[PDB]
C-alpha cells in the first residue's frame, strides 16, 4: 500500500527548534509532491507549503513563508518540516500528504498519521485529584452523580478509569482545558442508583504517563454541617 | 488568497437521510473542487475531486457537484460510519485552500439535562483554591447555556466548560462547567449557583447550595 509514516508525538517550549518527519512508502517516492498541512486544537486544516522531492522545489503559503522550512531527503524517502525557534502558538496537528494529480487538480490521496506538537513554557507535573460529590440534602432524585477534578496537570494526557475498570456505565470524562496558568483540568462524572450511595463505595483512579504518577480518590460528601 | 466559504458549519441528520453540504469560492475554480472526510483524532480521506470525481475506494453514495463558484457535496442515504466532519478545497491556484468544515452530527428527540452542582473539597481548599462544578448530563441538543451566580450576583470571567462528543448509545451531549476562585474569595460569600437554561426545560433550572450549609 501507498504509506506515509510520522515521526512521534512532541513537547517542546517556546524559542526551541523541532524537525519532524514523513516517511513514505509502497511508491517512487520522486514522482509525487509532499504537502504539509496544519490543524490547530479545535480547528480546520491549513496548507502550509509542498516540496517536489525530485529536485526541491517548494511552495509556500504566504502565511507560513519565512516561518517554516520544508525539505526532503530523497534518497530516504523522507520529507521534513522544521522551525528554528517554535512558538506557542505552533501547538498544533501537523499532518503531511501525498498530491496525487487526477482530473487536472492536486489531491491530498494519502495521509500520514499526523504528529501532535505541543508548545508550552510549562514543566511537567502530574495532578491533583479531589472529589466530586453533592450537598448532604441535595440528592432528590432517585439517580445522583459523582465524580471527581483532575486540576494542575501538564501535559496532556490523562486517562481516568472508575473502580479499578469494573465500573463504565454512565461514566463522562470531558475534555481537559487548558487553564491561564499553562496546566490543564478536567473532570470525569458517573450517574449511580441514589439508593447505592453509601452501601457501595466509587474511586476514580487517575493515571499520568508524563509525570509516571497515578492517583486513586475515594469520592464522597465529608459533613460537617 | 482563494477563500473558500462552507455551509453550514454543522448539521444533524439521520441514518437514511439525503445530506448536503456547500462549498462556495470567493472567484471561479472552474471544477477544481475536492472534498475530505476527517473523524476525531484521525487523518483526513479524499472523498471526491474535479468537483464530480468519485475517488477510488469509496462509497457511491457519495456525490458532488458545481463549477466556477458553487459546489455542492451530497450523501445520499447517510450512514452511521458518516457522521464526520467535512472540508473542500480547491485545487484552481496556489495556494490551496480549504473550507472551514462542516460538522454532520445524530439527530434525535430532545432531552431535557439534568443539573447537578458539586461544591469545592476541604483538600482542594488547603492549598488555597476553590473550585465549583456544574454538571449537564445528557441533554439534546448541543445549545444549552450555563450561568454562574454568587450572592445572586452573575458571574463573569472565572469558568470554563467543555462538551463530551455525542454518547454512543443515545446521541446525547454532556457538559461540565467549573468556577474558579481564590479560598479567601470563595469563603466571603453564602450562596453558589448555576443557572441552566436548555430547549429541553420550560423555564430556566438552578441548583445552588449555602456555604455553611452544604
Ligand atoms: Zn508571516
Ligand atoms: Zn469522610
Ligand atoms: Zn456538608
Ligand atoms: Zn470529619
Ligand atoms: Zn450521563
Ligand atoms: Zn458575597
Ligand atoms: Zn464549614
Amino acid at each position: 500500500e501507498v504509506q506515509l509514516v510520522q515521526s512521534g508525538a512532541e513537547v517542546k517550549k517556546p524559542g526551541e527548534s523541532l524537525k519532524i518527519s514523513c516517511k513514505g512508502s509502497g511508491y517512487s517516492f520522486t514522482n509525487y509532491w509532499i504537502s504539509w498541512v496544519r490543524q490547530m486544537p479545535g480547528k480546520g486544516l491549513e496548507w502550509m507549503g509542498r516540496i517536489d522531492p525530485s529536485d526541491s522545489y517548494t511552495n509556500y503559503s504566504p502565511s507560513f513563508q519565512g516561518h517554516v522550512t520544508i525539505s526532503a531527503d530523497k534518497s530516504i524517502s523522507t520529507a521534513y518540516l522544521q522551525w528554528s525557534s517554535l512558538k506557542a502558538s505552533d501547538t498544533a496537528m501537523y499532518y503531511c500528504a501525498r498530491q496525487l494529480y487526477q482530473g487536472y487538480m492536486d489531491t491530498f490521496d494519502s495521509w500520514g498519521q499526523g504528529t501532535l506538537v505541543t508548545v508550552s513554557s510549562a514543566s511537567t507535573k502530574g495532578p491533583s485529584v479531589f472529589p466530586l460529590a453533592p450537598c448532604s440534602r441535595s440528592t432528590s432524585e432517585s439517580t445522583a452523580a459523582l465524580g471527581c477534578l483532575v486540576k494542575d496537570y501538564f501535559p496532556e494526557p490523562v486517562t481516568v478509569s472508575w473502580n479499578s475498570g469494573a465500573l463504565t456505565s454512565g461514566v463522562h470524562t470531558f475534555p481537559a482545558v487548558l487553564q491561564s496558568s499553562g496546566l490543564y483540568s478536567l473532570s470525569s462524572v458517573v450517574t449511580v442508583p441514589s439508593s447505592s450511595l453509601g452501601t457501595k463505595t466509587y474511586t476514580c483512579n487517575v493515571d499520568h504517563k508524563p509525570s509516571n504518577t497515578k492517583v486513586d480518590k475515594r469520592v464522597h460528601h465529608h459533613h460537617h454541617h | 488568497d482563494i477563500q473558500m466559504t462552507q455551509s453550514p458549519s454543522s448539521l444533524s441528520a439521520s441514518v437514511g437521510d439525503r445530506v448536503t453540504i456547500t462549498c462556495r469560492a470567493s472567484q471561479s475554480i472552474g471544477l477544481y473542487l475536492a472534498w475530505y472526510q476527517q473523524k476525531p483524532g484521525k487523518a483526513p480521506k479524499l472523498l471526491i475531486y474535479a468537483a464530480s470525481s468519485l475517488q477510488s475506494g469509496v462509497p457511491s453514495r457519495f456525490s458532488g457537484s458545481g463549477s466556477g463558484t458553487d459546489f455542492t457535496l451530497t450523501i445520499s442515504s447517510l450512514q452511521p460510519e458518516d457522521f464526520a466532519t467535512y472540508y473542500c478545497q480547491q485545487g484552481n491556484t496556489l495556494s490551496y485552500t480549504f473550507g472551514q468544515g462542516t460538522k454532520v452530527e445524530i439527530k434525535r428527540t430532545v432531552a431535557a439535562p439534568s443539573v447537578f452542582i458539586f461544591p469545592p473539597s476541604d483538600e482542594q481548599l488547603k492549598s488555597g483554591t476553590a473550585s465549583v462544578v456544574c454538571l449537564l448530563n445528557n441533554f439534546y441538543p448541543r445549545e444549552a447555556k450555563v450561568q454562574w451566580k454568587v450572592d445572586n450576583a452573575l458571574q463573569s470571567g472565572n469558568s470554563q466548560e467543555s462538551v463530551t462528543e455525542q454518547d454512543s448509545k443515545d446521541s446525547t451531549y454532556s457538559l461540565s462547567s467549573t468556577l474558579t476562585l481564590s479560598k479567601a474569595d470563595y469563603e466571603k460569600h453564602k450562596v453558589y449557583a448555576c443557572e441552566v437554561t436548555h430547549q429541553g426545560l420550560s423555564s430556566p433550572v438552578t441548583k445552588s447550595f449555602n456555604r455553611g450549609e452544604c
